[PDB]
């Protein structure tokens, strides 16, 4: 079974470097171009470098010569691609790939990606605020200024999912992340049902359960 | 210093690089290759090394070089029978071998060797894998390019043999010691075996020799399904 | 560097309706083009290569053409699995250059969106900030222009909108538009306006409050 694993998701800050692994396992390991690919948060794929661990030779597209470096290490099966002087540009997921020898070096394998988050800001965990209701009624949760990424949210621990929608975060001018949790519920039902959010930011240890009520 | 074995070929290196530049001119999806690349990576694994000493690593800067398309259900590998396997391929144009590959047509039929002081060329001798040495400039090459052929290969993986040998499936020939191992049992359903009844008569069901129950048993062990064919009249087989 | 360009950026199909997508090289790069599936949190999945080799077990739906600065990648037949984002790259010589890829989402009847408007709460302006959430749901298409008006005068570069991924059960996006401001900026205006236009929408929906009450 050919398997390519990928380091853990990584935070930096800018100006510093981040070392990314990508661990093959299933097949023989110098014998196949390895490729990296970057993927901007709702971008493209866009092609970086390749290294053919056999040899160790390496080719990078021209707007990653002089940030990306990638080695090889025979002995564990992994191939490392340094990143350096990071700026919030190289935020993305970073994918390794094998190259099919004998498929004209298409990418045939991929591995899970590694998201890299470049930014001068702290751990830190969200404020949760509520979007008060005010025959279809809608309330939510807005779910504020946290780093990094991710964040999950359920309604009454799981109980509540029709009507439901959590959007994808958005990067603030602050480096943090914000999003909002919103349901769509029978207003007849807003005196004789309870609506909690609960929020959990693993980087921070941080969960909130808010309990979102029309407001008087 | 002095060899078992044949020297180099005769104009080996106007033979390698022309048959890099007919193979990129035949195949237009390989014009990107650099043929004066391919030529001087393959010098290099050998020119300037004692030739027992050769080892994979040696051959890693050509094995880079010539990625290209082959269908992995449209893979055909053979043992101690060349000829008939060619022919094959030659009027079945999908199916390849490994010498239908571009690694494998620039080496098909030659010989060659360096020395380890000099850059010179041994033209008068080569190290016989048998009688002198096994880590020699040509065995080396063939067991490292046939592995990832071999790992290549998917659902019903055919292996051509010659039932006319001592021993139908040599256990210790490329096929058995080297492209047998790397089959995955992931992409691999079954192994089956043609074998070819080339020389004299012989109505026996050699799918019955020890053998090929030997082949059959190892290729088991690897979770993979053997299927057997003789093929009893191969000159007929060809016009089929 | 070759530039690849897949000229569509999305394109809305049927279930069991075969689509095509299109993809051009800035050079030749003869027969050598691959086509790459990505689904959302996924890693790429090749389903055609070479421009028309396609792996056992890729399904036989999916077929590739083309050669030299011009190829084609065709489902003939869409099934609901197939709605992704579908990228051509070239693979003849690097740098192995991607397409700007093409998404592929399915066709159902104009739903207008419902609007709300959410005031900050207490407990946000207690903490020094304010936002003004609009709230566009189940609707398609999913174009749609939301628009900021505070005290009458029409706003630019303090919003954000994030949108969710086409439903996989009644086919409609959702969409926030959310205006962030400080405490004090939000406090010296009255009235808070979101306007939406929609093709389900004879004419702009406002929907709007005043500060404090």
């Amino acid at each position: 079974q050919v398997q390519l694993v990928q380091s853990g998701a990584e935070v930096a800050k800018p100006g510093t470097s981040v070392k990314l692994s990508c661990k093959a396992s299933g097949y023989t390991f110098t014998d196949y171009w390895m490729q990296w690919v970057k993927q901007r948060p709702g971008q493209g794929l866009e092609w970086i470098g390749t290294i053919y661990p056999g040899d160790g030779d390496t080719g990078y597209a021209q707007k990653f010569q002089g940030k990306a470096t990638l080695t090889a290490d025979k002995s564990s099966k992994t191939v490392y691609m340094h990143l350096s002087s990071l700026a919030s540009e190289d935020s993305a997921v970073y994918y390794c790939a094998r190259g099919d020898y004998y498929g004209s070096n298409s990418l045939d394998y991929w591995g899970q990606g590694t998201s890299v988050t470049v930014s001068s800001a702290s751990t830190k965990g969200p404020s949760v605020f509520p979007l008060a209701p005010s025959g279809t009624a809608a309330l939510g949760c807005l779910v504020k200024d946290y780093f990094p990424e991710p964040v999950t949210v359920s309604w009454n621990s799981g109980a509540l999912t029709s009507g439901v929608h959590t959007f994808p975060a958005v990067l603030q001018s602050s480096g943090l992340y914000s999003l909002s949790s919103v349901v769509t519920v029978p207003s007849s039902s807003l005196g004789t049902q309870t609506y909690i959010c609960n929020v959990n930011h693993k980087p921070s240890n941080t969960k909130v359960d808010k309990k979102v009520e029309p407001k008087s | 210093q002095q060899w078992s074995g044949p020297g180099t070929t005769k104009r080996f290196p106007e033979t390698v690089l022309a048959r890099c530049v007919k193979y990129t001119e035949i195949h237009p999806e390989m014009r990107h290759v650099d043929c004066q690349s391919v030529w001087d990576a393959f010098k290099g694994a050998f020119i300037s090394k004692h030739p027992c000493d050769i080892t994979e690593e040696d051959y890693q800067p050509l094995m880079k070089l010539g990625t290209q398309t082959v269908p992995c259900n449209k893979i055909l590998l053979w043992s101690r029978i060349k000829d008939l396997a060619h022919q094959f391929t030659q009027v079945q144009r999908d199916m390849f071998t490994l010498e239908d590959t571009l690694l494998g047509y620039l080496a098909d039929d030659l010989t060659w060797c360096g020395e380890f002081a000099t850059s010179k060329i041994n033209y008068q001798s080569c190290p016989d894998w048998r009688k002198d040495c096994s880590n020699n400039p040509v065995s080396v090459f063939w067991k490292t390019v046939s592995r990832r052929f071999a790992e290549a290969a998917c659902d019903v993986v055919h292996v051509m043999l010659d039932g006319s040998r001592s021993k139908i499936f040599d256990k210790d020939s490329t096929f058995g010691s080297v492209e047998v191992h790397n089959l995955q049992p992931e992409k691999v359903q079954t192994l089956e075996a043609w074998v070819i009844h080339g020389g004299r008569e012989d109505s026996r069901d050699l799918c019955q020799d020890p053998t090929i129950k030997e082949l059959e048993s190892i290729i088991s062990k690897r979770n993979i399904q053997f299927s057997c064919k003789n093929i009893y009249r191969p000159d007929k087989f060809l016009q089929c | 560097d070759i530039v690849m360009t897949q000229s569509h950026l999305s394109m809305s199909t049927s279930l069991g309706d075969p689509v095509s997508i299109t993809c051009k090289a800035s050079q030749d790069v003869s027969t050598v083009v691959a086509w790459y599936q990505q689904k959302p949190g996924q890693s790429p999945r090749r389903l055609i290569y070479s421009a028309s080799y396609r792996y056992i077990g890729v399904p036989d739906r999916f077929t590739g053409s083309g050669a030299g600065t011009d190829f084609t990648f065709t489902i003939s037949s869409v099934q609901a699995e197939d709605l992704a984002v579908y990228y051509c790259q070239q693979h003849y010589s690097p740098p192995y250059t991607f397409g700007g890829g093409t998404k592929l989402e399915i066709k159902r009847t104009v739903a207008a969106p419902s609007v709300f408007i959410f005031p900050p709460s207490d407990e946000q302006l207690k903490s020094g900030t304010a936002s003004v959430v609009c709230l566009l749901n189940n609707f398609y298409p999913r174009e749609a222009k939301v628009q900021w008006k505070v005290d009458n005068a029409l706003q630019s570069g303090n919003s954000q909108e994030s949108v969710t991924e086409q439903d996989s059960k009644d086919s409609t996006y959702s969409l926030s538009s959310t205006l962030t401001l400080s405490k004090a900026d939000y406090e010296k205006h009255k009235v808070y306006a979101c306007e939406v236009t929609h093709q389900g929408l004879s004419s702009p929906v406002t929907k709007s409050f005043n500060r404090g009450e």
